[PDB]
């Protein structure tokens, strides 16, 4: 509010603001009247994003300013709710301002709103929480730009050509934020136990969410074919995909919020929210059941297999035997095809018709319980028994993990030798295909005589040469002798080890077109919580390749007493340090990193560190 | 033509949903009950068809304990003659299904089939029927209750001391350990006794045929011994949860018991062996690893 003839806010804090507002617009109405598909859509899309903040900070503020006295029991409400979290933080007349973005503003306000959301009943402070969310997200974006702006004149959407994916201003960090968002929400509809006073919200994410998706493939057009030669986002918020969808619409079915079930269903594209709406019934009303029949003929796969997901899953096997004749041959069917989200539904029915699956248990009970041990080694079950109970100091899951470590070390040496021993005696060799070659597997085949044999050879050694080989049990060696027995060693040389057990996988990625192997181990890691467990640095794009971790000790612990050939090692090295840089730079790339190690490490309530990496001592 | 209405009736009824819709057109087809009974019995039939394959294989006493959704639609056939009103046929199809039940060894699938439905009203009523249709019968009468349900005292017994580790674990976020030891102790020893007490005869009575003694003695002789065996390993588990000094006499004295067998096993082996195959088997784990 510069200028030799712009005031610094006449009036009305809203009049004024009109003023500006109207300048905005009028630059807007001149892009689209002349220029309209003569400007990219980047610098425009700047005057769209004015409208769109606005809107959302006055509502806010205008709904409490009704009367005087819903102001003045606004900030007692408010002042007293914060005090619950620990924080505070009143509104009115602080709010209204307008800063240029254009989610980030309701990435603010929301996470404000829920932080104070479990303590409140106010019911204008409720209400301000909607308001917020719709005119930002929902309304600012699509319905007062896509419907209203692009689709009518001024055009040029953000699937045509912009900086190499989307607009300037849309970058990795919104995406990963989006993602996070749909599970914050949907426990907190939960939480309020008003479910459904919060379908709005939960409507405008996935709305936002299917939309997204198609900007994506049709900025570069077609069907995927460079996205499966480079990940990107267009699978990133379909992670949390089966389970919480499944589950969601369950939840709303008998709460007959069966609307609610319907919206999530229709914008991921799966025909299992609709029908199991209908299906929630008993079987009464013998009107509508045979309406179900008359579409299991006139649908014969596909109304059929997506009815079957609900009653196998929710385990509704009333409905699915008598009730309906005709579909036993159906679900022969089901397990004859399924991949895309019928396999994980149909191993249930599977294992429930033969009525058992206590044989995990026999296993178990051989190698667990010390009761069974060896051929002629006696007094095993007595160190075992003991070594157990003492891992027990710490409460549930967890382990005394100073304890814990000694044992480690040796165990997992023995294991690792064992584990290829079994496979040396049927006379097969493991190897990867672009480490076939060289000095490291003539060295192998020398090893191969000595790996029978049962000796503690280094943690460092066992971490570098086990990355390099086939085989599940293989690749966990490396994970294994570092999460525990890392912390043994200091916290510098612990994430240079790390970074080198991430870059074979970075190489060995990189050479294919599998760009989702990285990803998943990642993932894998939380899961396990390994973090919490002895401490084991936390997945990062910058814990991938380290080299400002200069210690010599590093140097005599990994190739100084492990004999592998010096050039090709050196070599090997130059090469991963390149590979490790293109996917933390190459824009796509970045995006399939950035959004799944992000989502995943909120909902555990995990943080990055570079010292301790206790994320649970 | 019996088989063409049976199947127009069957298809009628399975096709006309909600349960007083069933409920009311089976009651009403009935009369004699002697004809009647061939109506239901094709409803029966179709019901026992669709999970026909998803049954369980065993038709021989074995490990199978708890009812499944594969035997309520096999419950459910019989159930279409209890809303008929068809007290002739009942009375026999009744003791029918606890002979199969009996035969492949589901005790659960009998209790749980006991509480819905009791033989001993149906017997009584069986010769009311007679007095009405005049058919010639022997003395039927019974008066049958269960006594065959010592599972039922098994269940309540580790009950009790789960809702303790519950509570014992809300007790013991930060509190004294070693005083929720002494609850946990007596709570083990309380429940070991209560499994152990609780009998089930009542009025003595039988399923109203005879000669299904021995087939009790089977099923008992299995579930039993494998429960039994079960918790005699069941002290060694638990006895590895808290740390404490001493108590391991205890169990060394017990697995030194556990050698006086009293039935005569090594005289079966004698007679045919197997005691041999033991040895075959035990080298040929030695020369893969000793």
């Amino acid at each position: 509010s510069n200028g030799k003839y712009i005031p610094p806010m006449l009036n009305t804090l809203g009049q004024h603001l009109s003023v500006r507002k109207e300048f905005f617009q009028n630059f807007l109405t001149f892009v689209a009247k002349n220029f309209n598909y003569k400007i990219s859509p980047e610098l425009k899309l700047d005057l769209i994003e004015k409208f769109e903040i606005l809107n959302c900070c006055i509502k806010f503020n205008s709904i409490i300013r009704q009367s005087d006295v819903l102001n003045d029991i606004w900030e007692k409400t408010l002042s007293n709710y914060n005090l619950t979290q620990n924080e505070h933080l009143t509104t009115k007349t602080v709010v209204i301002n307008s800063p240029d973005v254009f989610p980030v503003i309701f990435k603010q306000f929301l996470n404000h709103v829920v932080f104070v959301l479990f303590p409140s009943q106010n019911q204008n402070f409720k209400l301000n929480v909607t308001n917020l969310i719709n005119l930002c997200f929902y309304d600012g974006i699509l319905e007062e730009g896509e419907k209203t702006i692009r689709y009518e004149l001024l055009e040029l959407d953000p699937m045509e050509v912009d900086t190499s994916k989307l607009p300037w201003f849309i970058n990795f960090d919104y995406l990963n934020c989006i993602n996070q968002c749909f599970f914050d929400f949907t426990f907190a509809c939960e939480e309020e136990g008003s479910l459904d006073s919060y379908k709005e919200g939960l409507l405008k994410i996935v709305k936002i969410l299917y939309y997204q998706f198609n900007q994506f493939k049709i900025w570069i057009n077609t069907q995927p074919v460079k996205s499966v030669n480079a990940n990107d986002n267009f699978i990133n918020i379909n992670n949390l995909y089966d389970d919480n969808h499944l589950d969601w619409n369950h939840v709303l079915c008998k709460v007959n919020l069966k609307e609610q079930c319907i919206q999530i269903a229709e914008f991921y594209k799966d025909l299992s929210g609709l029908v199991q709406t209908l299906q929630t019934l008993d079987q009464n009303d013998s009107t509508t059941v045979s309406l179900y029949e008359t579409f299991f003929n006139e649908f014969p796969k596909e109304f059929s297999f997506t009815l079957f997901e609900y009653l196998i899953k929710h385990k509704k096997l009333n409905d699915l035997i008598f009730r309906f004749p005709q579909q036993h041959d159906v679900l022969i069917q089901f397990f004859q095809e399924s991949a895309p989200k019928y396999g994980h539904v149909a191993w249930i029915q599977q294992i429930l018709d033969g009525s058992y699956a206590d044989a995990m248990n026999t296993l178990k009970n051989i190698t667990v319980d010390d009761s069974k041990k060896g051929e002629s080694l006696s007094e095993c079950e007595l160190h075992l028994n003991v070594a157990k109970l003492s891992s027990l100091l710490v409460e549930k899951d967890n382990l005394d993990i100073n304890t814990l470590r000694k044992i480690q070390y040796n165990l997992d040496t023995i294991d690792a030798e064992k584990n290829i021993s079994n496979k040396l005696k049927k006379g097969e060799v493991q190897i990867c295909k672009r480490f076939k070659n060289g000095s490291i597997r003539e060295v192998f085949n020398i090893l191969v005589e000595e790996l029978k044999s049962t000796t503690v050879v280094n943690l460092s050694d066992l971490v570098e040469l086990y990355s390099m080989l086939d085989d599940e049990e293989s690749l966990f060696i490396p994970l294994r002798l570092l999460s525990v027995d890392g912390n043994l060693l200091n916290f510098e040389v612990k994430k240079f080890l790390n970074a080198l057990v991430w870059r074979r996988i970075v190489l060995l990625n990189a050479s294919n077109e599998g760009d989702k192997l990285l990803q998943h181990i990642v993932k894998r890691v939380f899961d396990e919580e390994l973090p919490k467990n002895n401490d084991f640095p936390l997945p990062s794009v910058d814990l991938l390749c380290d080299k400002s971790l200069l210690t010599p000790e590093y140097i005599s612990e990994t190739y100084g007493r492990f004999p592998i050939d010096q050039n090709a090692i050196r070599e090997e090295i130059y090469e991963e340090i390149s590979q490790v840089e293109t996917l933390n730079s190459d824009n796509s790339l970045e995006i399939k990193l950035h959004s799944t190690i992000g989502s995943v490490a909120k909902e555990k309530n995990y943080t990055i560190n570079y010292e301790t990496n206790t994320v649970e001592y | 033509n019996e088989s063409d209405c049976l199947e127009a009736c069957s298809f009628i009824l399975s096709s006309l949903e909600d349960p007083q819709v069933r409920k009311k057109q089976i009651e009403t087809i009935n009369f004699l009950r002697l004809p009647a009974s061939n109506i239901l019995r094709r409803t029966t039939q179709r019901v026992f068809d669709e999970t026909e394959q998803e049954y369980s294989p065993s038709n021989e006493i074995s490990i199978s304990f708890d009812v499944n959704n594969i035997d309520m639609h096999l419950i459910y056939g019989v159930e279409w003659l209890i809303e008929g009103k068809l007290y002739v046929d009942a009375v026999h199809s009744i003791i029918a299904l606890s002979r199969r039940f009996l035969l492949n060894g589901r005790v659960k699938a009998l209790e749980q089939f006991m509480e819905r439905n009791n033989i001993g009203e149906i017997c009584k009523n069986y010769e009311l029927e007679k007095i009405a249709d005049n058919i010639s019968k022997d003395e039927n009468e019974d008066q049958f209750l269960e006594e065959i349900t010592q599972y039922e005292h098994l269940i309540k017994g580790i009950r009790e001391y789960e809702e303790w580790q519950k509570s014992v674990s809300l007790l013991s976020s930060e509190s004294n350990i070693p005083t929720l030891i002494e609850k946990l102790q007596g709570f083990s020893k309380d429940t070991f006794e209560l499994i152990k007490t609780f009998l089930v005869d009542l009025t003595s009575s039988n399923f109203a045929d005879s000669a299904d003694y021995e087939i009790l003695y089977e099923i008992r002789a299995l579930y039993t011994p494998f429960l039994l065996m079960e918790l005699h390993k069941k002290l060694v588990e638990a006895a590895k949860l808290l740390k404490i000094p001493k108590f391991i006499s205890e169990a060394l004295a017990f697995t030194s018991l556990v050698a006086n067998e009293n039935d005569k096993i090594y005289l079966l082996f004698q007679s045919s062996g197997k005691l041999k195959e033991y040895l075959d088997l035990v080298a040929r784990t030695a020369t893969l690893s000793n």
